[PDB]
């Protein structure tokens, strides 16, 4: 009944209000029922309390960052902990149109940006000689610059990381079937996927099972609700890396 | 990268992984070994962990390398945890890499919790592994640690007593409830562990009346010479005597029976079957024998005057037994008079008792050991098999007594033994000859029945392939050191407990100090290399080059003579 | 789709079993083992039943992934009914899915009649897949149960007498008809059937006048004198 | 209707003209070669490779075979709610106390 | 180069030794026999030690002389030191020549 012991006696009571599953009961749900509750307290305003909206903003498809479940337990702890929960593997993962929305940032360093991607594409791909359904993942980026962007890109392009846009020229139109075909192609690495409209044009030329793994710090994009999706809430961009 | 690895085939149980990339070359020599662990994933996060079983790297001329590593699948990492399990499908292509040093900890750590973790090797081509066994798991079940002669197999043992004799819980600084015994014939163990009590036949008393029916014979009985008559006698002549001798309680004195462990007088049994050879009889075919009392009948009640020399019989005709026991009377004189059976026949097994020689046993007298060293080199052979059934047999009933006195009384202050049958081959052979059948059904009994009693054996040879499939399947874990003999080896892969591809193939090409491990006790079939001992065992070999390259020794000949003639 | 195998060679006690897509990687690593039971026809009431054997999963550069799948008949499943036999005949090419749950309850269920059904155990490769006997068949002849130390052979025994109190006719509470005698050396059962009548040496009383000639000459007598 | 049940952890020392009246078999892991040879001779049917099989059963495995069971397979006996008393030393947990004095005076006077 | 020996196979305890020019003809006779020892290195320093078990010298009427030996590794010498144990990988192509005086008596002096 203490700070370090009452706090499992809250998950079986989200259990049987959502009837739903163990893993996000505790993981997604109550982590997200925690934070809006210090949001009530941490203000000094308006420490009422109302239980009508409270109840279905928690269910909003992100999971949020705590900010004391990250500080009890440390960071090695927190980060594997979101690892078993939403990046479920296997060992034999399959070849869907997995998309990797990120939050860039211009406070961010290309390098740390660099180093999530190549965790990303090696994670995620299997461009082997051998196989006859590869898979490629799809990068996108938000919130920065287009110059900050470019830069990004380019250096992606030096390391010999080759990856298409749908741009396959100067002055282009977005191609979708450039996506789609680096996406059986074995000498395609990934695909980086401009900007938000031409990320809703890629999901109309797909028909293969597809999964978004959306890891943002401040603003999240509005993902079409019908596939899989996957919103987690870091503090920087090095704690994607340890997550995908 | 440094390696390119891709699984080319699936078996059931078997994976060919072909290396397209190696420009580091040294990932093929330490990480690409027989013994080397693989993983085989598409990601880091969940991945089929296999051990390598084979490899071929053909080159050729115009045509590329080609590496093909043949391995089979052990288990499945996953979060850190490792799963076991031959039946997991990674479907080909995958990407094969050498396992990161966190899945191979977490092989071994992972299935043994903290508390029940006793590391006493590490692995052999991962030296920053250690591989701690299921400490109670360890023990509680029978091991077999074999192993051909120079590959360090005493190393191995004493540098597991030595660990589980180290084996304190924080909290006092004498003792612990470590109990092992040790049958030393090569007599190695006395400078492995100093401080033990070490018993060699002019220390050890072991009593001959603490030997059951089955040991009795073995010692005094002629198995060619197998006469009813001398049999039969002989347990006459022991049970009746255990009798007169027992002075306590006298509610058991006529319940002894010839495999019952009371003290009896050998002199006066001489004496008694010496009295039958002299058998008389009259015409109503009773034997009259006269002493300094006076003449009596030989029945029960007057079948106890006979056990003293002084008895002159009287009678007419020829006796039952006129000269038929002779023949024994003259083996049974041989034995106790013998002076290499001093220790078994000699006046100091008359005052020991049976306290004092379960104290001697698993050193509980008056210098406490964990380990109890049994020197039986000055032992001779033909006796050394009864000498070790006496003290098996002795150490598992006392497990039996220990564990049915608490059964009834709900105490855990326990005493758990170990027996460590060093040449285990010449106590418990694969032949079945009645001269070594003693001792095999002891540690056959200690095998079988001994772990639920708190008496488990260790068996440790050199030459495995005369230990009896009856006992030596009986250890569940099983430890090899370097075994290069076929016959050898070809029995320890028919024995051998559920193993994985192709790691038994290891034991003719095993380096000084690898070993291997299998069984309940630990997590995966492994190549180890055993923790070097810091107090090895060595034997005092006489040195013959060292002894015959010295001048003609002249002076130490009639020193011989003369001691031989007991002067 | 999910799973595209068919077969393509037919051995009177061996199938062949070619996997062309296999779509779904989930099929593969629990319906498609060494053990596992698999469907073969061209419709959707009368199929031949195989289990796997072998498999051998065979990927390359340039061709496709030569999954092959060795398999051998077991018996026939007839409009849900299984029936035993491996002589019958399936022409090749015949596609192959992987056998539903029903139908491989149907392999260890249909011999046996539903009243005479007695579950203690599970198939080791498929626990979802009851494994009964037949029930009146179990106890009226003799049972040997063996096993190694620590291989559950005490837990094996205690079960299958734990379900045989469970056995009750759905009409009333209370024990049943069930009578079992248990002697116990090392003293384990007491704790597994704690509403039981254990009787050590301190409770039972045992007449020694209902033993025989034979029985009373070694209680009472010593055969060496 | 008086059955027996022969449970016993070695079955090569059980009587032959005894082993053989039972007709279902329940044979769980069997490391010795002795049981295996008396098991499998005695044995109704046969499954594959049962001479490798037998050492390799693991924990609550067992082969139902028999008049019972029509296909001798290979089973997971269900797990016992109430498992009875198992006989067990956890020996590195009793080693590791310090030297028992006072339990070894009461084995020898019992004797 | 009187003998040019050549590595092409590696197993874990046995090596596939292609001689290629044998020039000398009498190399063959006293050091490419049955037992006798063959020098694994590419480079005079440190060089694994391989015992010839088999060999097979097949020649055809158009081709050349495919001179194949079958060779089981022993130990590492390292600088005219001799370790036993013979297991560590030497990966292929590597020149192969016979053991001269000094390795072969260092396989038995040494130790």
């Amino acid at each position: 009944k203490s700070f370090d012991d009452q706090k499992k006696e809250t998950i079986q009571i989200i259990k049987n209000h959502f009837q739903c599953e163990d893993y996000e009961a505790e993981h997604y749900l109550y982590s997200n029922a925690f934070r809006k509750t210090y949001d009530i307290s941490c203000n000094k305003k308006d420490r009422r309390i109302k239980k009508s909206d409270f109840v279905e903003s928690i269910n909003k498809s992100k999971v949020l960052f705590n900010i004391w479940f990250y500080q009890y337990e440390g960071r090695k702890e927190y980060l594997r902990k979101l690892k078993e929960s939403f990046i479920r593997r296997s060992v034999n993962t399959s070849p869907y149109a997995r998309f990797f929305i990120l939050e860039f940032q211009d406070k961010t360093d290309i390098k740390t940006v660099k180093d999530c991607i190549y965790k990303i594409q090696s994670n995620w791909s299997n461009l082997s000689k051998r196989t006859d359904r590869p898979y490629s993942p799809f990068l996108l980026f938000h919130g920065t610059s287009d110059a900050n962007l470019y830069e990004l890109k380019n250096q992606l392009f030096n390391e010999d990381l080759i990856f298409t846009d749908g741009y396959p020229f100067k002055g282009s139109v977005f191609t979708p079937k450039m996506l789609i075909e680096g996406f059986s192609n074995k000498e395609i690495h990934f695909q980086f996927i401009n900007d938000i409209d031409d990320f809703n044009e890629t999901l109309n030329s797909i028909n293969i099972r597809k999964e978004v793994y959306q890891f943002y710090t401040e603003n999240c994009l509005d993902i079409p609700s019908q596939l899989p999706q996957v919103n987690i809430q870091v503090k920087d961009f090095a704690d994607i890396k340890e997550i995908v | 990268n440094d390696i390119n690895a891709e699984v080319v085939s699936v078996s059931p149980n078997k994976l060919k992984i072909s290396v397209d990339d190696l420009e580091e070359f040294k990932i093929a020599e330490e990480k690409l070994g027989v013994g080397s662990y693989l993983r085989v994933s598409d990601n880091q996060d969940v991945a089929l962990l296999a051990i390598i079983d084979n490899f071929s790297i053909e080159v050729k001329e115009s045509q590329k390398q080609k590496y093909m590593i043949e391995a089979s699948p052990i288990g499945l990492v996953k979060n850190g945890k490792f799963y076991r399990g031959g039946d997991s499908l990674a479907l080909p292509p995958k990407k094969v890499e050498p396992a990161k040093l966190d899945e191979i900890i977490s092989i071994y750590s992972d299935s043994i919790d903290i508390n029940d973790r006793f590391t006493f090797s590490s692995l052999s081509l991962n030296t920053k592994v250690s591989v701690p066994v299921n400490g109670n798991r360890f023990f509680n079940k029978h091991i077999a640690i074999v192993g051909s002669t120079g590959s360090g197999k005493s190393h191995t043992v004493a540098k597991i007593l030595q660990k589980a004799v180290d084996e304190k819980q924080e909290g006092y600084k004498g003792l612990n409830n470590s109990h092992i015994i040790i049958f030393d014939i090569h007599s190695e163990y006395e400078n492995a562990f100093p401080n033990s009590n070490v018993l060699n036949v002019d220390t050890l008393t072991l009593p001959y009346w603490l030997l059951n029916g089955d040991e009795l014979e073995e010692l005094f009985l002629d198995t060619e010479a197998n006469d009813h008559n001398q049999r039969n006698v002989f347990r006459q002549a022991i049970t009746l005597n255990k009798k007169i001798h027992f002075q306590g309680d006298p509610a058991t004195k006529e319940i002894i029976s010839f495999h019952s462990p009371y003290y009896f007088d050998i002199n006066e049994v001489i004496n008694y079957i010496n009295n039958r050879n002299n058998e008389r009889k009259n015409k109503d075919n009773e034997h009259i024998w006269s002493d300094e009392e006076g003449n009596f009948k030989f029945d029960n009640e007057n079948a106890h005057r006979l056990f003293k020399e002084n008895v002159t019989p009287d009678g007419s005709s020829a006796g039952a037994l006129n000269g038929k026991l002779l023949n024994f009377v003259d083996r049974l004189q041989s034995k106790i008079f013998d002076k290499r059976l001093d220790f078994i026949l000699g006046e100091g097994s008359k005052s020991v008792t049976f306290k004092e020689t379960l104290e001697t046993l698993i050193s509980y007298g008056k210098d406490k050991s964990n380990i109890t060293i049994l020197d039986v080199s000055g032992v001779p052979f033909e006796v050394l098999s009864i000498c070790v059934s006496l003290i098996s047999r002795l150490i598992f009933e006392f497990g039996y007594h220990s564990k049915k006195i608490k059964r009834k009384s709900n105490e855990n202050q326990d005493i758990p033994i170990l027996i460590v049958y060093e040449e285990a081959h010449k106590y418990a052979p694969k032949s079945d000859l009645s001269k070594y059948r003693t001792s095999k059904e002891a540690i056959e009994r200690i095998a079988k029945e001994g772990r639920k009693y708190g008496v488990t054996l260790l068996l440790a040879s050199q030459r495995p392939s005369e230990i009896s499939e009856t006992i030596f399947s009986q250890c569940n874990t099983f430890i090899s050191m370097r075994l290069t003999n076929p016959d050898d080896q070809n029995y320890v892969k028919r024995l051998l407990p559920d193993t994985v591809g192709d790691i038994t193939n290891l034991l003719p090409s095993l380096k000084e100090g690898e070993a291997l491990i299998m069984g309940d006790s630990i997590s995966i079939p492994s190549i180890v290399k055993i923790e070097k001992c810091t107090i090895p065992p060595s034997s005092i070999d006489i040195k013959y080059l060292d002894e015959w390259r010295k001048e003609w020794v002249d002076s130490e000949f009639d020193k011989i003579i003369e001691q031989w003639s007991k002067s």
